[PDB]
DNA sequence: ATCAATATCCACCTGCAGATACTACCAAAAGTGTATTTGGAAACTGCTCCATCAAAAGGCATGTTCAGCTGATTCAGCTGAACATGCCTTTTGATGGAGCAGTTTCCAAATACACTTTTGGTAGTATCTGCAGGTGGATATTGAT
DNA sequence: ATCAATATCCACCTGCAGATACTACCAAAAGTGTATTTGGAAACTGCTCCATCAAAAGGCATGTTCAGCTGAATCAGCTGAACATGCCTTTTGATGGAGCAGTTTCCAAATACACTTTTGGTAGTATCTGCAGGTGGATATTGAT
């Protein structure tokens, strides 16, 4: 490794478009202008909230690298089950 | 050379039982797989605490069934019912 | 040199079901019809998702079964999409649905 | 020229994506996005390709049910519009905030 | 002959109630309601009181949130007046629906 | 003078429940569709109760029985054991 | 003849809550510290609302604390709400707030 | 005639420390018990899945405090976390 | 503004429902001494994960234009709040009566244990085939007029 | 209604990523017969649970009357959709290097298990007392004029 690269405001690459698909799939029709960033933040707390859990299961386990199984698990115990990822 | 289990033979034979020529993908079995422990640990989880509620140190097909009883919905409960009852009755009287 | 699946007449594994049973520690002890009432349980589910899903497949004009057609089979079904009100099958999608007044004219 | 009117192209995407199932946000903003907050958690993280997979299917699986959730807000409000506070609403009687 | 204005008597039950913690359904037509709806799930039958009451509790406990939330949902429409699109409202968002 | 055991649950006992929910105002229609609501409840948990009955084999349904029912609905509830 | 709650310090009894561990079939072993660990949380989370529940008796002029003075204490305070966020304290009543738009004109 | 096992006396202890001339009603120990219970099989439950996870046959203090970390809110985590530190190196350090 | 009706607040009093306190067992703690069982520690080999760079492949960003939605305003009609009068259901509490939980003690069936043999299910390597994606041309939907 | 721009449709073509096809250990089933242990079974006995009715205790149903809320109608200001244009960013498919999972085999530290002594915690039972509920009188809120 030759450096490390600084993140920062990611939250921005989900873009107005990206989200009004999503929209879309939920079935939502008219968009006000303001739902762009409220969703931003919406987002950033769900992914806080379940990746906090899953490097907790990362770290019990001893590990540098956050597995499915951890986000899996994380998924679980938040009431947000998910199947197609080994469990 | 790791091992790993899963359902999807078991799941590839009952695909081919009601439906013989269709087939099925393997993020489709993965889900499949997904959904089969998720049922197990539900309902093992239930007939765990039943069992402890009754001071039992045995789960047994009784446990199983209460379990079945309290996690699926009326008519998925009634027909699985039969179907546990049914294979354990046929299991005592092939033996 | 008989398997206690077919002594049940299952197509589920009654030997791993018993297995599975014993090390997730559900209790002390497991009895023997237990992991046979349990096999055909997890057998009869999978036959009515499988079932509900082979049919989504060819309402799609499809041979194989993908996630959507598992996603489509649960959700169009009471009784399935209950047992699953709170698991989320990856790349399903959503059911179509468009509410009323959002549709055009009067 | 000819110009389709408003809510015209909104139905139209509305059957297309609830016809399909991709991920409907873009893979690798999402993969820094995980990778920024989960630094903040902690330093030197590593993820497999297919936990990030399975979050971003966890992502979208959530946000287009809260869609739906808020949908329903504004139309009991008499709107076709979604706001803040239907988002805010759809959440307070989830029993997330 | 003194009178008070719609509403002021309302708000004065808001707070009297928020105040206090008694039951508010009379125990008895409770009871026949809970072993009316017992009877079809399993004939003649009998109730620890106490287990009476944990229904109760849960019951009026239940129901009160739920009017949290209902009230939430009239005033997302900008009224003040629960009406039972604002109770449906509010069980779909929960999940119930 | 018959009258079904749900219409037991009175217009004022609803009136009561809303109050302490924080509502000042409430259409007719509320009673009725309070009275639903909580035969849905009473159902769900009391099947469960039931269930645990049955299990026991026992005639009389405890209270063990109603606090294990609301906790697998997600509606745990304290001070009646366990 | 000396207590594990003695040695770790603790009220809450270290004995009996390595024993609940073993007969909850949690899992095969139970190691030793454990139980010292559980029963601190215990108590430590007890004092907790114990606390807040004594203080809240005390704001309404009263020395023994009632199921009110739990319901007031948990959901008072931000993170004994979150934790006790799907569950019921009997006698409990809820705290008195009114929405601001049901004021009546001032 | 059988004993019926409570966490009343504890929680009576722990309250006279904090407030040494307060009491406490029937109901609101009630209460109080439910919660140590609750509280109880929530951490263990989840210490249970960290083992299980992790393919260990053993409960260790480790998976308790993992297991407080993923239940409990921030703070009460925190406080949590020291008071079950502590209360393990009191004990080891104890001839 | 005043004037009054009614709700609300505080202080003080009192008996009893519901606390705390004191006691005599004993089931379950802690003690003591082998009997297994575990999950780091070191030492491998060996992938996936990360980083980069180039080309390819598409989606995003920004400005413009105006359709039609939101929210303010105003209004009248109806519906739900208040409250009087008026009846009947619930609360209380012996009674006492009996049912059925919960207590104890039994043993026979079923479960755990252990070993030795026999699979079935998995990972490795090598052919088959649904269908994604492209294209075509036929036809449907939308919106101008 | 017609007329035309643009989206959508369905059906067929085709190579290829992702299926299904044949194969060889081995972890895990199955089998077989010692040895333990559970939890129905049966017979109890004693609390609670149902019923009654007696008491009082009280709350709820109904009718009238009008305040003020909800919903319809109307409208302007302006937000948010559609779409044109220009270009960055993501996608994809290389490669290579290290960083870390994951498999295995050692024993020392730790937990099980069994057995014997020594409580702490519980049920029974006997005292004590916070405070629910009532009373009186002072003043606050609300609503009319
Ligand atoms: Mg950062």
């Amino acid at each position: 490794k030759r450096h490390r690269k600084v993140l920062r405001d990611n939250i921005q690459g989900i873009t107005k478009p990206a989200i009004r698909r999503l929209a879309r799939r939920g079935g939502v029709k008219r968009i006000s202008g303001l739902i762009y960033e409220e969703t931003r933040g919406v987002l950033k707390v769900f992914l806080e909230n379940v990746i906090r859990d899953a490097v907790t299961y990362t770290e019990h386990a001893k590990r540098k690298t956050v597995t499915a199984m951890d986000v899996v698990y994380a998924l679980k115990r938040q009431g947000r089950t998910l199947y197609g990822f080994g469990g | 050379k790791t091992r790993k289990e899963s359902y999807a033979i078991y799941v590839y034979k009952v695909l081919k039982q009601v439906h013989p020529d269709t087939g099925i993908s393997s993020k489709a079995m993965s889900i499949m797989n997904s959904f089969v422990n998720d049922v197990f640990e539900r309902i093992a989880g239930e007939a765990s605490r039943l069992a402890h509620y009754n001071k039992r140190s045995t789960i047994t097909s009784r446990e199983i069934q209460t379990a079945v009883r309290l996690l699926l919905p009326g008519e998925l409960a009634k027909h699985a019912v039969s179907e546990g009852t049914k294979a354990v009755t046929k299991y005592t009287s092939a033996k | 040199a008989k398997t206690r699946s077919s002594r049940a007449g299952l197509q589920f594994p009654v030997g791993r079901v018993h297995r599975l049973l014993r090390k997730g520690n559900y209790a002390e002890r497991v009895g023997a019809g237990a992991p046979v009432y349990l096999a055909a349980v997890l057998e009869y589910l999978t036959a009515e998702i499988l079932e509900l899903a082979g049919n989504a497949a060819r309402d799609n004009k499809k041979t194989r079964i993908i996630p959507r057609h598992l996603q489509l089979a649960v959700r169009n079904d009471e009784e399935l999409n209950k047992l699953l009100g709170r698991v989320t099958i990856a790349q399903g999608g959503v059911l179509p649905n468009i509410q009323s007044v959002l549709l055009p004219k009067k | 020229p000819h110009r389709y009117r408003p809510g015209t192209v909104a139905l139209r995407e509305i059957r297309r994506y609830q016809k399909s199932t991709e991920l409907l946000i873009r893979k690798l903003p999402f993969q820094r996005l995980v990778r920024e907050i989960a630094q903040d958690f902690k330093t030197d993280l590593r993820f497999q390709s297919s936990a990030v997979m399975a979050l971003q299917e966890a992502s979208e699986a959530y946000l287009v049910g809260l869609f739906e959730d808020t949908n329903l807000c504004a139309i009991h409000a008499k709107r076709v519009t979604i706001m803040p506070k239907d988002i805010q609403l759809a959440r307070r009687i989830r029993g997330e905030r």
